[PDB]
């Protein structure tokens, strides 16, 4: 029935825990990272960070804990999947292989029982005697630790307290001793229980104490040297050690709740505290020696330290380092000083990591201009909030511009016949050469003895013999190193200007108007060997000499001016070999040979930015498999260099771009620089590895990005996003947001800090009466709506609304006849006595320029979730309604048709006259606008409940659906039209687990399409609370059950780390039913399939029948699947 | 434990910003006061009133007339399709979890319990909760300000000559 495909585009880049320890090696400090189903091991040293390995698991990582049991040589490694999927995991190495192998595992699922607000916490003992599990009330489930207990094997101990706040193990204690928080009808208390693995029963503790702060939220058992544990809380902090009591109430917390802590000494003294506002604060306790025996506590005060992004999880590292786990905004790593400079900070920030999540909204838009999307987010909260601005392509760093206009070439060279690096710049101009010298930095006019300058250098560099070559317009001259000068210098025979100059190190091919002049580079000598006169006026030449062969090219490539042709010739006596008539009007400009992998091929490059490229053979010279990309519209250049290993091609034009191979499929990688006229690689010790580039006016070195990635921009908003779009014709965007203000007794609600809606250029506030008929310290949500610049970024225009009202939907389009294109907002009144809003409004703007205008304002009963243009009219769903408005040309919307068969409304999509509704709890339902009738009608509806967060329609007959659990969906119009009832039924035919909550889907790809063909049809994208981005596409029942067959194949060949089955992990889950995925198959597993062996990969395809197209069955290859799964790794 | 739930876009809002749903938990929606005291805010009530006059409503489970009402299904084990009103399939669930049958729900715009012409010339929402097992029901349907609240599920008639005969909430109500 269904056949989808899904990718992750971005990793999760959210951090939900981060451990600190020993387990790479009992001397080294490693820094453990969870994003949510990925794992990074680092290692912590001088410069911090040093990447060692990283990995992925088949589930979300919910615990994650260090530990050493006795015995073991370095720490051992917990980890609790949320679907309960338990493990041990080991470190081992043994060569440049690296791998996480299982110490033991298990899933330790109870078949009933509550899982606990608070979630799941995950604690080990001190001495290492076994493994504490609260997943649900009532019940605390234990695992012993016995090097025998492999499978995981673990008993239930019944707890009175049904509802536990936290929970920690003691230090210095015979027995092993729970500690935890509770709350019962008396309040919250805080009591102990010793656990016997013996007996298998929980007795009665040490001690006991009732009634602790009403907030009391976090525990610390604190070690060895005090014992007993703290309790932070809402301005409570306390210390409990049986017999001892402390308690001070810092009324610097008071303002916002400490979410999480951090050991800073291996024996209390410093802890780390983390604020919800971003506070980073230092729990000191005073030591006090007795005089003889034993040390008490005797204070402990908190200090302020600074300002972080708000932080998830604290890991203090070394000399004085901490790295900041961020889920709403970026991860960091910070230096804590000693002494707090100005404004008072001990804090100052070493890296920021970026972390798009979470992922409220957003829009795909081809920003620069071109076949290239790009997508723009609405990321983080609060005082991260802030947008994200993520395109493809290749970078470079820039380290030095200069100006230099009309640079018409330029070539590398090494001035020092000795040194292997290259120490001068040959740049040409109309009808000059000018020699910049390297001196490590710096850049100067010099000049070379043995070169002209007032002429055009065509080609330029060293060649054989210790000498160096010189091709102008008017002669081509070779030139001594050591002894330095003119050894050399030929002419056409009646001083005729070269026009085209092709050079290798031992060859020259050199040609006037239609004469072809083959020269050959000796001692002191330049030996012409031959010419011919060609056919039509040469055009370019290459002689790129290829294959094993030694610096000599039996081939020459040639381009001529006439009959547009590209053709290959023998070198000694340019014999043709192969004459290919491409194109048709314009004229080749560039042609080169080269190798990319292992084979050979030829490109050209026209004056239209088109580009032929023929798989060559260096023996006979045919053409093969003749094909064509756009890569722009200005003539182009093509020049080779070699990144790191391999070598590729740099194609200079208004869209600079990177031609290389990756499984024997070409690559066109785009350059993010705006237009390069020449290029050319440059390796100096001042600019090592490095590219010198040039367009019209200036100069430029630089360094390229190994290979193409992500790139990540960011517009830092200091409140929250909550919508975006995108007005081409305002040539901006439009974004919901709100800010945190808090009442005041001046009368109304000041703020917090500057923010974009704050901080804006216009701004305005709402003047609507239509509705008009807390304490002091509360906080209060204020909702604006901004309006961005499309290429600067900066917030034109703010737009406060009324007093409690949130802004829910936005949406940029047109209506009626009207010509003007609007900005409009749905709303709801939100007051907290009310379970549901029970009133709110439609506004429509208009940014027709410098100011926002307000047109009109439409009365609605309830909250605008969503609304979408739909036919010229305005698609809208209010509470439990779905209604369809007509915008007049008196300009107002008016009600035509609603429909009511639903609980709450929340998502929309449109496709022609049919609508696709996502509401909270029905899943989603079908509609169709009747236009004779002037209503809507029910097509059909998914009859399976499902808690919506997001919706798309793939196409007219499939609908993707994304739940609050995890699990996407896809749903299909029955095929079997032959009943009225079947026909109301749409089968879930697609079930998946991804283990990402999505807010978003939208039509669209990151990848070019412009290059001059696909396994797969359409695309949406989705974002994620993690930060993840993915990708949806549908594929043919021939192409899925190849991948089906894949997937099962490979499975039985990954290692899987925790040893989790992928087929649990990817099932469709929730706390009702449980269900294998189906219609879905993940690129993750199929594309990991390029990282194995060639042996595992020949494994994966034993016995496998392929078909290659040619209809006739064959055994199938490793080499044929590393074909087909490359294609797809195209798809983003 | 009872806790007061949270507005519904307060809700829609935070779970865009964490991905915990926050379901799991013993709450009950804002506005709505637990009817049911047989001798958070719950509310003792008097079983009964033959004081004022007014129809009985019928057991929601006996799935009879009502009309002037609003009907509500919810089935805790999934597998079926939830139909009514958000509030009512809120309170079925928190009905079913806890004891409790009847609900009262007074609009914002309304000033212990003695309604009658003082707290008048409005409506007042009432709810009907039914058990059979997994299956909860529910029947819910508007009231006069001028009428007693109690355990009884009765729809009375007005002794304030102020209170209305349909409100915004009562329409579509069959
Ligand atoms: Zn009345
Ligand atoms: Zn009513």
């Amino acid at each position: 029935m269904s056949y989808n495909y899904v990718v992750t585009a971005q990793k999760p880049t959210a951090v939900n825990g981060c451990v600190t320890g020993h387990f790479t090696s009992a001397e080294d400090l490693n820094l453990l990272i969870a994003k949510n189903t990925r794992l990074e091991i680092y290692v912590v040293t001088a410069e911090g960070l040093r990447p060692v390995k990283e990995v992925g698991m088949y589930g979300k990582i919910a615990v994650m804990e260090l530990f050493r049991p006795k015995g073991e040589s370095k720490d051992l490694l917990f980890i609790l999947t949320a679907k309960y999927n338990a493990c041990i995991l080991e470190y081992k190495q043994s060569g440049e292989s690296i791998d996480i192998i299982t110490r033991a595992h298990g899933n330790v699922q109870d078949r009933i029982g509550r899982p606990s607000e608070t979630g799941i916490i995950g604690i080990i003992d001190p001495e290492c005697r076994m493994i504490g599990l609260r997943l649900y009330d009532g019940l605390f489930k234990v695992i012993p630790l016995d090097r025998d207990n492999k499978e995981l094997k673990a008993f239930n101990i019944r707890l009175e307290e049904l509802h536990v706040i936290d929970v920690k193990f003691l230090y210095g204690c015979q027995a092993p001793t729970i500690c935890f928080v509770y709350q019962d009808p008396q309040g919250r208390h805080v009591k102990t229980y010793e656990v016997s693995l013996r007996e298998k029963e929980f007795n009665k503790g040490p001690w006991k104490q009732e009634n602790v702060e009403a907030e009391a939220s976090m525990v610390i058992a604190v070690p060895e040297p005090f014992g007993g544990a703290i309790i932070i809380g809402q301005e409570s902090i306390t210390y409990h050690n049986g017999d001892k009591y402390l308690a001070i109430a810092p009324p610097i917390i008071k303002q916002s709740t400490i979410v999480c802590h951090n050991r800073v000494d291996p024996n209390g003294s410093r802890y780390l505290l983390g604020d919800m506002e971003g506070r980073l604060f230092m729990l000191l306790l005073e030591k006090e020696e007795q005089m003889d025996g034993t040390v008490t506590l005797k204070d402990l005060r908190v200090e302020l330290l600074g300002e972080t992004s708000i932080a998830e999880c604290l890991t203090y590292l070394d000399n004085g380092v901490v790295f900041v786990g961020s889920r709403l905004g970026d991860s960091q790593l910070v230096k804590l000083n000693v002494d707090s400079n100005e404004q008072g900070s001990y804090v100052v920030a070493m890296e920021t990591f970026t972390n798009l999540g979470p992922i409220v909204d957003m829009c795909v838009v081809d920003l620069e201009r071109q076949g290239q999307g790009q997508l723009v987010t609405c990321s983080g909260a609060f005082k991260e909030g802030s947008l994200r601005i993520i395109r493809n392509g290749i970078g470079i760093h820039e380290h030095a511009s200069i100006d230099l206009p009309g640079i018409k070439g330029l070539w590398p060279l090494r001035s020092d016949p000795n040194r292997e690096t290259y120490d001068t710049l040959v740049l040409s101009f109309v009808g000059q050469t000018r020699v910049l010298m390297l001196n490590g930095e710096e850049v100067e006019e010099t000049e070379l003895m043995g070169f002209v300058d007032d002429q055009q250098t065509f080609f330029c560099g060293n060649v054989a013999h210790q000498q160096l070559i010189q091709i102008t317009s008017a002669s081509v001259r070779l030139v001594s190193q050591e002894p330095k000068a003119l050894v050399s210098e030929w002419k056409e025979p009646q001083a005729k200007n070269i026009s085209v100059a092709s050079c290798n190190s031992s060859q020259v091919v050199v040609a006037v108007g239609r004469a072809l002049y083959y020269l050959q580079i000796h001692p002191q000598e330049l030996r012409q060997i031959s010419h011919t006169e060609m056919e039509h006026e040469v055009a370019c030449l290459d002689i790129t000499p290829l294959g094993d062969s030694n610096g000599l090219s039996p081939l020459c490539a040639i381009g001529l001016w006439t009959d547009i042709s590209a053709r290959i010739l023998k070198l000694p006596s340019f014999e043709l070999l192969h004459k290919e008539m491409l194109g048709g009007e314009i004229i080749p400009r560039s042609i080169l040979m080269t190798t990319f992998e292992s084979s050979h091929y030829l490109l050209c490059a026209l004056g239209d930015g088109a580009l032929f490229y023929f798989g060559l053979n260096i023996e006979t010279g045919l053409l093969s498999d003749r094909k064509k990309v756009t890569l722009g519209t200005q003539p182009t250049v093509l020049r080779t260099f070699r990144s790191l290993s391999t070598t590729n091609v740099f194609a200079c034009s208004d869209r600079p771009t990177v031609i290389y191979s990756s499984n024997h499929k070409l690559v066109f990688s785009n350059v993010n620089l705006k237009e390069v006229n020449y290029m050319c690689p440059l390796n100096s010790d001042g600019y090592p590895d490095s590219l010198a580039l040039a367009n019209n006016s200036t100069l430029t070195i630089g360094t390229i990005d190994e290979i193409q990635k992500l790139h990540i921009r960011t517009v830092p908003l200091y409140e929250s996003p909550r919508k975006i779009c995108y007005q081409e014709v305002s040539q901006c965007f439009g974004v919901l947001s709100s800010r945190i203000e808090v009442q005041d007794t001046s009368g109304g609600t000041t703020a917090l800090r500057p923010s974009a809606s704050t901080q804006a250029l216009s701004s305005s506030v709402s003047s609507s009466k239509l509705f008009s008929s807390t304490s002091f310290g509360e906080e209060v949500e204020v909702h604006n709506l901004l309006i961005i610049d499309q290429h600067t970024f900066e917030v034109l225009h703010a737009h406060q609304f009324l007093q409690n009202e949130y802004a829910l939907s936005l949406v940029s389009c047109k209506l009626g006849k009207d010509p003007n294109t609007y900005f409009i907002v749905g709303t709801a009144m939100v007051y907290p006595e009310e379970a549901e809003p029970k009133q709110g409004r439609i506004v429509v703007f208009q940014y027709s320029d410098g100011k926002l205008q307000t047109v009109a304002e439409k009365e609605v009963k309830g909250a605008v979730y969503s609304m979408v243009e739909f036919n010229g009219k305005l698609l809208a769903s209010i509470n439990s309604t779905v209604r369809l408005y007509e915008w007049t040309t008196e300009k107002d919307v008016r009600t035509e048709c609603n429909h009511y068969n639903n609980i709450m409304a929340l998502y929309l999509k449109t496709k022609g006259d049919f609508i696709l509704v996502g509401d909270l709890m029905r899943s989603v339902l079908l509609l169709a606008y009747k236009p004779m009738e002037g209503n809507f009608e029910e097509i059909a509806r998914d009859f399976n409940p499902n808690w919506m967060s997001a919706v798309e329609i793939l196409d007219d007959d499939n609908f993707l659906g994304a739940e609050n659990a995890f699990n996407l969906f896809v749903c299909q119009k029955d095929s079997a039209a032959t009943t009225d009832e079947e026909r109301q039924h749409l089968q879930e035919v697609g079930l998946f687990h991804l283990g990402e909550f999505v807010n978003v889907f939208c039509h669209g790809s990151l990848v070019m399409q412009n290059l001059g063909s696909t396994p797969t049809q359409g695309s949406v994208l989705f974002g994620t609370v993690n930060g993840m981005i993915g990708l949806v596409t549908s594929l043919s029942e021939s192409w899925y059950n190849l991948l089906l067959d894949m997937q099962n194949r490979l499975n039985k060949v990954i290692k899987s780390v925790g040893k989790i089955e992928h087929s649990f992990w990817r099932s469709f889950h929730t706390e009702r039913k449980t269900e294998p995925a189906t219609g879905f198959i993940d690129g993750d597993l199929i594309e990991s399939f390029l990282d194995i062996s060639r042996p595992k990969m020949q494994e994966v395809v034993a016995n496998l029948q392929y078909d290659d197209g040619s209809g006739m069955k064959r055994e199938a290859t490793a080499d044929d699947l590393i074909k087909v799964v490359e294609e797809l790794t195209r798809i983003h | 434990l009872i806790e007061t739930g949270l507005n519904t876009v307060e809700y829609f809002t935070s779970q865009q910003v964490t991905g915990t749903s926050s379901l799991g938990k013993n709450t009950i929606p804002p506005g709505v006061t637990g009817l049911l005291t047989n001798a958070p805010k719950i509310a003792i009530v008097p079983a009964d009133d033959k004081t004022v006059p007014g129809k009985p409503i019928p057991n929601p489970l006996l799935g009879l007339d009502s009309t002037p009402s609003t009907q509500t299904v919810l089935d805790l084990s999934g597998k079926t399709l939830p139909s009514g009103s958000y509030k009512g399939v809120k309170l079925a669930k928190f009905g079913k979890e806890n004891l409790m049958t009847r609900f009262i729900e007074e609009p914002r715009e309304n000033p212990d319990f003695k309604r009658g012409r003082d707290t008048g010339g409005f409506h007042r929402r009432e709810y009907s909760i039914g058990w059979v097992g997994d299956e909860v029901k529910v029947t819910e349907w508007c009231n006069p300000s001028c009428s007693p609240i109690t355990a009884a599920a009765r729809r009375f008639e007005c002794t304030c000559h102020q209170c209305p005969v349909t409100c915004s909430e009562c329409e579509r109500d069959t």
